[PDB]
């Protein structure tokens, strides 16, 4: 209720409430590291002279 | 019919040195590239990518 810095009367009545989760994680599978389909970052995986 | 290529074969071949090596002034790679068993490959065509 109050701008007051620190503590003021009316934040007796103040109250507290836990923050929204947010799960840090990983895919099904964890895909978004290797460019498999992307057309640019592609890999050529070719042999020692062909 | 006695002339060029009717089958397959790529005309260009981009090619990666296996070692390297960077120091002072000198900026070494050793690359191993032989020439295909049949088809022939000119030297004034030939270049470096860097």
């Amino acid at each position: 209720p109050t701008i007051k810095e620190g503590n003021s009367r009316e934040l007796m009545g103040q109250q507290s409430m836990p923050n929204r989760p947010n799960y840090i994680a990983f895919r099904d599978n964890f895909i978004g590291l290797m460019y498999y389909n992307s057309t640019g970052n592609m890999g050529v995986l070719a042999g020692q002279a062909s | 019919h006695d002339v060029t290529t009717d089958r397959s074969q790529r005309l260009t071949l981009r090619f990666i040195p296996v070692d390297r090596e960077d120091t002072a002034y000198s900026y070494k790679a050793r690359f191993t590239l032989a020439v295909g068993d049949n088809r022939v490959l000119d030297m004034a065509s030939t270049y470096f990518d860097i």
